[PDB]
């Protein structure tokens, strides 16, 4: 499955995975630390 | 007392806005039974609202006549009156991450410039190389300063230019 | 075959199509592209065209005066200016129905009239005009002046009065005379008018040509002037109880530095403006004695320019060879002039609303709005033209050999840096302004407005507090009652200035907040992107990587074909055409901001702007939608009112705008084939092939398409916003 | 006649649980405009279990369609003369796709 | 090789007529005639829109534009490998041989055509427009 | 393809004619209403452009169960005419009346 | 049409902030934005954007971040396609939000 993992390394798939990751990280940060208007913690 | 802005802990419009939002939420809550799924949701929303207001008033935020928190962008006013976490601290917090992204992408470009087909290493990402550089880009400010002082961050006049220079 | 109309072009006269007519209409004043054009004949035709422009300007002013005198209510408006509306001119439209004859009967008129949003009533009342005969005589005089300038334009085209090429290239003498006489002595004469006519007429005393040699402007006539006792001209100023146009609380002074506003008119003091123009006259008269003329003294601009070469070679050759470049290029001069004129037009707009110079201005809200929007759109167009002609200079007039290493060549040398940094500023400002506005919109949508990004504009607020606004508590320079800047002005303008700037019912340094922050950064994005487009069209004008020989193709040209990836909108003219959209959007943001801030100020509801300008649904809901109600109800199935014309003009501008979309999106090649089909149809239609065209029908050229689409776009933009502005301000006030 | 059809619930993450509106039926969600409730009532559904099993059948049929694409390209792909049987294609798409389909729905 | 005179007794392809043919321009200023010899009766596309049958032997065709004639020329040369030549005809009756002006097609050389509009400099060696300013007519530095 | 010029010329002409006699009617009415002349508009009161063909078709389909579809108990739609169907106090469907505005917008 | 339809019936989509219909106001504004953004691609041409892109590529070459896949402006055809796609999306989504926010409230 060298070719399949080459496909997963393509720009659109890697972009989808990375932005799902970034968006999920931000979403979980905003779930556990809701409404962060200022850096106070 | 920076620009006629009162603290949100002392402003009455801020408390008015809090009770207004809570009144909206409880007027929605009156329609459902004691512990419904909507009732649970609205009680959680009310708790989040009260917590948000308490946490903004606790953070020393300044409020206007509308009772809304106003941020202080100026360093010197933010650092004199304890408003550095509004715009000043998150400024460097952002710049760290943005230089992180830029430095990592730069290092990836420079690393794949050496290959025979550098273009196919840009539509098909070298994921191990990219992850190595993403991990070691945490020290991007120091590495960028040291690459700036060697004269190797910039290219010389090998960049291309139009005929009238 | 060969036609006659484009006399200035044999290539257009030989063009058998309709393109000949259009291009002869649009190449008429590009004198340099005329067939058989000499530089001297060029300058002479320019001189004559300038005389013609002056004649047209003075005729237009004469017509304004004449119609205000004949069909206006100026003699009644001077009686009750706060309550009476100014008439612009009468309406004679046979298409009017009786309801419209009734609805446009305003201002105490006898029939249908137009209400003046021009401000000329306040202006002429401030400068001493009180009767309709004054305006009549002024109109006659300005028509005579127009005829005189027309005759001068004819005369200086005659053989023994055609000036030489060097006479136009005499910069030192022109500058001396235009600073000393045109700027300075003109301001001295205006001071004379204010001292002799306007100020006495504001004190109730009639001074006219019949008696102005028999009345003294000051009880101590010219003794304080020739003795140096100049403060005697400021002894008894007008009181705070003074009612304009009367002797009650008159005052005897003619040159003051009171500062601030006349309390009854909420306008500048006439004695302050007299002293202003006197000081400015002296300064300009001594400035116009700087450059060298036939009398052996003074400067040569070439020496000044060639001497200003920094050591360290930081500017290279500096300004060496720049006198020749500026003096030999009319497009360089024109770009400098348009830049300065547009900047000072924006200055006029920004200062006439904050420091209203005219009596009972700032209470005529429609007039204020119209004047600001007018002068700001004029300034935006002029400032786009500045860079347009800078690009035309770089293409037509710039010699890279005669500008070897000077600042001007040093510009083109690092033009990519300039353009990329303007790109960065535009990109940053757009990203972050739009992001904060969208964040605040989403927060107001989710019912949580306390989560908005409301950045307090503490820098502009600090500036305001430095001018004496005590609302913020900075206590820095003039808000600090212990500073030397504050102490040294107390015998001077500062009492009035600080009573005027701390009054939150005028527009002198309005209170600002986060909405002002966001919209000022939108304004900055607009300025930076407009000048990005314009600078990039001016610096890539002589060539690029895509088209390195672009200078050989001229300023305007359609394209370079679909090769090399595609070269649509490649020329500098296309960069100007793209920058006019962004300019219109910039000035639209500016005037939206102005009009909403002032509509909430005039309604006593500044909280509306302060609470709704942080997100764009507040702009759409509380400014565009809320103020459109009276406008769009100008005519309805239940009748019409005087806002009917503005409703019609609203829809008119929308239509023109959308029609421009036709020329901007749809391009030539669809229309040429359509026109070929129509040609076939006409040639094959019986009873109609008897009639045939003399110019072959063709679709509009690509450049002409862009011009016509941009013209429809801008005209619709302008008419739509003028209709909306007048109807939303005149509907309430 | 009183309950607003809603078939999309929003997660309470960034304050967007305000979109979960009071549509009725002791429910909070997005009032849909698709007409699926009326279509399901016309089909005689009257239960969420039937909708769930229709969803499972739809996923099975989607797997079938993707398998059929893979099969008719990679394993047994029709020749050109098979596609050019427009007479038989029309006969089957009128009688079978639309005729038998309308007959089955009538049933 | 010498200039061939247009034989007007040449037949025309079988065409049922169109609306893309000649207009008043042919009657007023000029139109164009293209001739070719076909080996067999073949259906070709008209540049005016439509399908015509070129006759076995010589074929004459009228057009109101030179681009139409050269489009048909390239079609006949690339899809049929024929050798057409076209003329410019005026309502006066004057015929001007146009396309293989030398007899050979211009993509090949014939050793005897003189070069025109050949600047012997590089395209980046043109002077600035400030040097050709006030040349009478409005001009490009390429002249 | 051989008479495309005629096709497109007549289509262009009908497009221009329709644009005029459709949108210029709206412009005429806007101008008249702004001028204070509602009696000069193309309205159902002043200058009626009644869609009589569509009105006739409406009346014909409404009266179909009486003459031309006697085994149908009612018309296909209530938009042809008749009484309204009210469900939950709200109108499900009711006769749609065509007038001058409908003429103008259909054109 | 401007007053009694567009301006009047917009009172439900612009006043939807703080409601379950606030997403419709948000998409109203965003569709307006996308529509106007289409006009950068429709009113403009490739030759300006290639020169701007090369002046930006200068800044990327200066800092050694010039990509190997050379940045080009969108083709003329692609510029037009992007423009019309954003135009259709913005206009249709604007009408979508307006319609739904209006008719969920009033109906
Ligand atoms: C550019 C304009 C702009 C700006 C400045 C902001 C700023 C903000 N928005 Mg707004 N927003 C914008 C545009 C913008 N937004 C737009 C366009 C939209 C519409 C799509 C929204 C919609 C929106 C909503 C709906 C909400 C916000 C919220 C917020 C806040 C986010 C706080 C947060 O997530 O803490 C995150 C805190 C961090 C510290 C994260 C930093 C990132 C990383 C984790 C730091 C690195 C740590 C470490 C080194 C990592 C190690 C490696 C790792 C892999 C382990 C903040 C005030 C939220 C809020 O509460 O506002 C008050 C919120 O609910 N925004
Ligand atoms: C962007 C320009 C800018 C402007 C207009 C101001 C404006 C001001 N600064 Mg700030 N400042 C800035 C950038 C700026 N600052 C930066 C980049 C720094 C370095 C972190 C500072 C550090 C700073 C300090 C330390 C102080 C100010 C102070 C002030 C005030 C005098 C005034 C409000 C003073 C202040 O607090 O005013 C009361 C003060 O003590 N400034
Ligand atoms: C004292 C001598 C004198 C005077 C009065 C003038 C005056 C003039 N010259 Mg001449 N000129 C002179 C000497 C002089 N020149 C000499 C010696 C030379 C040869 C060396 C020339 C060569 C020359 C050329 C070649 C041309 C002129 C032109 C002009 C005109 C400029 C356009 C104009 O009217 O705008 C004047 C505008 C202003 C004074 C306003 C600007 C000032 C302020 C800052 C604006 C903002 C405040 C504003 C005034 C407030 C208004 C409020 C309210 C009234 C609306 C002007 C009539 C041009 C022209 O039009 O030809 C007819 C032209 O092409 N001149
Ligand atoms: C070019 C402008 C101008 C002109 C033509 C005049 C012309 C005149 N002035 Mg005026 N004056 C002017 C500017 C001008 N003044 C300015 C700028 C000031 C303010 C310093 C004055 C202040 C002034 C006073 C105070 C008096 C005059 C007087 C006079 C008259 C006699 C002069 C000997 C004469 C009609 C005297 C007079 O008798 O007026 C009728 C007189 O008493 N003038
Ligand atoms: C002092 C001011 C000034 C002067 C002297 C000039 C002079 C010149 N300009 Mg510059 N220009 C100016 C201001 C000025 N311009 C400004 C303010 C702009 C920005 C808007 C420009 C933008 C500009 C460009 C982009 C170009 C020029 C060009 C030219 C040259 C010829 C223009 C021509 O043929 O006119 C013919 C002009 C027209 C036929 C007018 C077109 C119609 C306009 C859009 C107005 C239409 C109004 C409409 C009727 C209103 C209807 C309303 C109604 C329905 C109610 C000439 C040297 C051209 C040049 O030099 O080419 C190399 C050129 O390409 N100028
Ligand atoms: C609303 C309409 C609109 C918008 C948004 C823009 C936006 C822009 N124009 Mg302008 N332009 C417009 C209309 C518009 N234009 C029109 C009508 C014309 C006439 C043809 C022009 C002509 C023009 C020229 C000639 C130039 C620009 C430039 C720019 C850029 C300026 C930098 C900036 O603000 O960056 C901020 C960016 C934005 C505001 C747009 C991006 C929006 C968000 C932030 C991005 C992400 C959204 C989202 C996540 C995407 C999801 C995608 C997918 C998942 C569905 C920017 C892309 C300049 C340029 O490109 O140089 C820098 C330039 O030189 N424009
Ligand atoms: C794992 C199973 C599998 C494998 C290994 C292959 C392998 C191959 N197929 Mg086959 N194929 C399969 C399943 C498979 N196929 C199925 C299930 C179908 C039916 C649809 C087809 C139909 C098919 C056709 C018709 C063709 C191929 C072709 C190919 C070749 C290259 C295809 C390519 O570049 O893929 C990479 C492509 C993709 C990953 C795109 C997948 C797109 C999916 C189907 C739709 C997803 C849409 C998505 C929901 C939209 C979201 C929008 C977003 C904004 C949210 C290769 C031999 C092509 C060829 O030339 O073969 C020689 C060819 O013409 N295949
Ligand atoms: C409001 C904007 C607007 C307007 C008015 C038009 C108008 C027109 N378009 Mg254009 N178009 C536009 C936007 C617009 N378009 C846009 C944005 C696009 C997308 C790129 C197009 C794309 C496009 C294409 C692709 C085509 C058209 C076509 C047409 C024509 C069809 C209608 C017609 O002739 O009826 C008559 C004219 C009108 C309805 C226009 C309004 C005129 C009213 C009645 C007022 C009459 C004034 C009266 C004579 C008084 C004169 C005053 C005097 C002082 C001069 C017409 C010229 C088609 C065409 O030309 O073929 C027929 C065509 O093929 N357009
Ligand atoms: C392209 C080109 C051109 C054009 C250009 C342009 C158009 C430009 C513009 C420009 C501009 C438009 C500019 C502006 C500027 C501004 C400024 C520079 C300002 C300054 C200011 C200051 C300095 C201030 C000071 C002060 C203050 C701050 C306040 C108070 C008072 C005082 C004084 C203290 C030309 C022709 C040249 C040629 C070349 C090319
Ligand atoms: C909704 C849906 C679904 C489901 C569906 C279904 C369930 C369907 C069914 C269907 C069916 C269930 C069908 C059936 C059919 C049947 C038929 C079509 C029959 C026919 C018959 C006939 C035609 C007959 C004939 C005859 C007669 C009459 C008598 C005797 C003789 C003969 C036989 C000839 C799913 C899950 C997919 C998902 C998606 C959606
Ligand atoms: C704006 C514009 C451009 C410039 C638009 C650019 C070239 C396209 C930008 C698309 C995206 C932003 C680039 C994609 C880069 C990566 C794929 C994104 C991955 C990383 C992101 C997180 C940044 C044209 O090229 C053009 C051409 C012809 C007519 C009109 C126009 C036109 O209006």
């Amino acid at each position: 499955m060298k070719d399949f993992t080459t496909y997963l390394s393509t720009a659109p798939v890697i972009a989808t995975i990375w932005f799902t990751f970034t968006a999920g990280l931000l979403i979980e940060i905003n779930r556990y630390f809701p409404d962060p208007l200022v850096f106070s913690f | 007392d920076i620009a006629g802005l009162t603290p949100c802990s002392e402003s009455k419009a801020y408390a008015k806005l809090e009770k207004k939002e809570l009144k909206t939420l409880e007027k929605r809550l009156k329609q459902y039974e004691a512990d419904s799924a909507p009732a649970v949701a609205l009680k959680a929303t009310m708790e989040r609202t009260k917590a948000r207001f308490a946490n903004y008033a606790k953070a020393g935020l300044l409020c206007g006549n509308d009772g809304l928190p106003h941020l202080i962008a100026d360093p010197g006013l933010a650092l004199k009156y304890g408003h550095a976490g509004e715009v000043f601290i998150p400024t460097f917090g952002f710049l760290y991450v943005a230089g992180y992204i830029g430095y990592v992408g730069r290092q990836y470009l420079i690393a794949v410039k050496g290959e025979a087909k550098p273009t196919d290493k840009e539509i098909i990402i070298d994921v191990p190389l990219a992850t190595k550089l993403a991990w070691q880009g945490a020290g991007w400010p120091l590495a960028a300063v040291q690459e700036l002082q060697r004269g190797t961050l910039l290219e010389k006049e090998e960049n291309i230019t139009v005929s009238p220079r | 075959a060969t036609k006659l109309f484009p006399k200035f072009s044999q290539g257009l006269a030989q063009d058998p199509t309709t393109r000949r007519i259009w291009y002869g209409l649009a190449m008429a004043h590009d004198f340099e592209s005329h067939d058989g054009m000499t530089e001297e004949n060029l300058y002479q035709k320019i001189f004559a065209s300038h005389f013609g422009q002056l004649s047209i300007i003075f005729l237009w002013t004469s017509g304004n005066l004449f119609h205000v005198a004949w069909q206006g209510n100026f003699e009644q408006w001077v009686t009750d200016p706060v309550h009476i509306r100014p008439i612009a001119h009468a309406i004679w439209d046979p298409h009017f129905g009786q309801p419209a004859v009734e609805a446009f009967t305003r201002g105490g008129a006898s029939g249908p009239v137009n209400i003046s949003t021009s401000g000329v009533y306040q202006w002429w009342y401030t400068i001493g005009m009180r009767t309709n005969q004054d305006l009549y005589v002024g109109s006659v005089f300005l028509a005579l002046v127009s005829a005189i300038f027309l005759f001068a334009g004819w005369l200086h085209l005659q053989p023994n009065f055609q000036p030489s090429l060097s006479w136009f290239k005499d910069a030192e003498s022109r500058l001396n005379h235009h600073l000393s006489g045109l700027f300075g002595v003109s301001s001295l004469a205006w001071t004379g008018h204010l001292v002799h006519v306007a100020i006495p007429e504001s004190r109730g005393q009639h001074v006219g040509w019949d008696n102005f040699l028999s009345v003294l402007p000051h009880p101590q006539g010219l003794t304080p002037f020739f003795t140096g006792n100049w403060a005697a001209y400021a002894q008894s100023p007008d009181t705070a109880s003074h009612v304009f146009g009367t002797a009650q609380g008159s005052g005897q002074a003619i040159l003051t530095f009171l500062g601030g506003f006349h309390p009854q008119t909420q306008s500048l003091w006439l004695t302050d403006m007299a002293h202003h123009h006197l000081a400015i006259a002296v300064i300009f008269i001594v400035a116009g004695h700087m450059y060298r003329t036939n009398f052996g003294i003074g400067h040569r601009m070439q020496a000044i320019l060639e001497a200003h070469t920094p050591p360290s070679g930081s500017l290279g050759a500096g300004h060496k060879g720049l006198f020749d470049t500026v003096n030999n290029s009319l497009h360089f001069q024109l770009g400098l002039a348009l830049a300065s004129v547009g900047t000072i037009t924006s200055l006029v707009a920004q200062h006439m609303y904050s420091l209203p110079p005219y009596a009972f201005q700032a209470i005529d809200f429609t007039t204020q709005a119209a004047l600001y929007t007018h002068h700001q759109y004029i300034a935006g167009f002029i400032m786009c033209g500045a860079f347009a002609h800078g690009a035309i200079f770089f293409i037509r007039d710039y010699d890279p050999e005669q500008n070897k290493g000077n600042v001007l060549a040093r510009m083109l040398d690092h033009k990519e840096a300039l353009i990329s940094h303007l790109s960065w500023v535009s990109l940053f400002l757009g990203f972050h302004t739009l992001g904060l506005y969208v964040h605040n919109d989403v927060m107001q949508a989710f019912g949580t407005p306390e989560k908005q990004i409301l950045i307090e504009p503490v820098f502009a607020q600090w500036i305001q507090a430095a001018h004496g606004k005590a609302l913020y508590g900075f206590d820095f320079l003039l808000s600090s009652k212990t500073s030397a800047a504050f102490a040294n002005g107390q015998s001077l303008w500062l009492p009035g200035w600080l009573d005027a700037i701390n009054n939150n019912q005028n527009s002198l340094f309005l209170t600002i907040g986060p909405g002002d922050f966001l919209v000022h950064h939108a304004i900055a994005l607009g300025l930076h992107t407009t000048t990005l487009i314009l600078v990039k069209g001016a610096l890539d004008a002589r060539g690029s990587k895509l088209m390195p020989d672009k200078k050989d193709f001229g300023y305007s040209f359609p394209c370079d074909g679909p090769g090399r990836g595609g070269t649509c909108d490649i020329s500098a003219y296309d960069a100007f055409y793209l920058a006019v959209f962004w300019m219109l959007n910039t000035i639209g943001w500016v005037t939206f901001y102005w009009h909403w801030k002032h509509l909430t100020l005039w309604q006593g509801n500044v909280a509306q702007f302060d609470e709704s300008s942080t997100y764009l649904m507040g702009w759409l809901r509380d400014y565009l939608w809320l103020n459109s109600s009276q406008l769009i109800n100008g005519y309805n199935p239940f009748g019409m009112n005087s806002l009917s014309v503005w409703a019609w003009t609203f829809l008119f501008g929308h239509l023109i705008y959308a029609t421009g979309f036709m020329f901007l999106i749809s391009w030539r090649g669809y229309w040429q084939e359509l026109i070929e089909t129509l040609v076939w149809a006409h040639e094959k239609t019986p009873l109609a092939n008897l009639v045939y065209w003399k110019d072959k029908p063709v679709a509009l050229s690509i450049v002409q398409a862009r011009l016509v689409g941009l013209a429809h776009f801008s005209v619709g933009y302008i008419f739509t916003y003028a209709a909306f502005l007048i109807a939303s301000t005149s509907g309430r006030f | 006649t009183h309950i607003k059809p809603s078939a999309q619930v929003v997660w309470p993450i960034v304050g967007q649980e305000i979109l979960n509106g009071d549509v009725g039926g002791g429910f909070q969600g997005i009032q849909i405009t698709s007409g699926f409730f009326q279509l399901w009532r016309a089909s005689g559904i009257t239960s969420e279990l039937q909708l769930y099993t229709t969803a499972i059948g739809g996923l099975v049929m989607a797997a079938a369609m993707f398998f059929a694409g893979w099969f008719h390209y990679h394993k047994a792909a029709p020749k050109l003369e098979w596609f050019q049987n427009v007479e038989s294609m029309l006969n089957h798409h009128l009688g079978g796709l639309l005729g038998l389909g309308s007959l089955a729905w009538a049933g | 090789w010498t200039v061939p005179t247009l034989n007007p007794d040449t037949p025309s392809p079988i065409f049922g007529g169109s609306t893309g043919g000649l207009l008043r321009k042919a009657q007023t200023e000029e139109f164009y005639v293209i001739t070719w010899e076909a080996k067999k009766e073949q259906i070709f596309e008209m540049p005016t829109g439509g399908a015509a049958i070129m006759r076995q032997g010589p074929n004459l065709l009228k057009f109101g534009k030179k681009e139409q004639c050269l489009a048909l020329t390239t079609q006949l040369r690339n899809k049929f490998k024929l050798t057409p030549c076209f003329y410019r005809v005026f309502p006066d009756g004057k015929v001007q041989y146009l396309h293989p002006a030398d007899g050979v097609y211009p993509e090949k050389v014939n050793a005897g055509r003189v070069g025109a509009n050949q600047n012997m400099r590089r395209i980046g060696q043109n002077v600035n427009p400030i040097k050709v300013k006030f040349s009478g007519r409005m001009m490009s530095p390429a002249e | 393809i051989r008479h495309r010029d005629a096709i497109i010329s007549h289509l262009n002409w009908v497009c221009i004619f329709l644009g005029f006699h459709s949108f210029g009617l709206y412009i005429h009415n806007d101008t008249m209403s702004a001028l204070g002349r509602p009696q000069d508009m193309f309205s159902d009161t002043a200058i009626q452009l009644q869609p009589v063909f569509a009105q006739w078709i409406q009346n014909t389909h409404f009266l179909a169960p009486q003459l031309t579809a006697p085994n149908a108990l009612a018309a296909t739609s209530l938009t042809w005419g008749g009484d309204l169907v009210a469900v939950g106090g709200k109108v499900a469907m009711m006769p749609i009346s065509l007038g001058t505005s409908d003429f103008m917008v259909h054109h | 049409w401007l007053r009694d339809f567009l301006w009047a019936q917009s009172s439900q989509v612009i006043q939807s902030y703080g409601s379950a219909l606030s997403a419709y106001g948000l998409i109203f504004l965003g569709a307006h934005f996308v529509w106007a953004f289409s006009l950068m691609f429709l009113f403009s041409g490739r030759g300006y954007w290639q020169e701007l892109i090369e002046s930006i590529v200068w800044a990327h070459n200066k800092l050694k971040v010039a990509p190997a896949i050379q940045p080009r402006a969108l083709s003329i055809t692609q510029g037009r396609a992007v423009g019309v796609a954003h135009y259709l999306l913005g206009g249709i989504a604007t009408t979508w939000s307006f319609f739904l926010a209006r008719i969920i409230s009033v109906g």
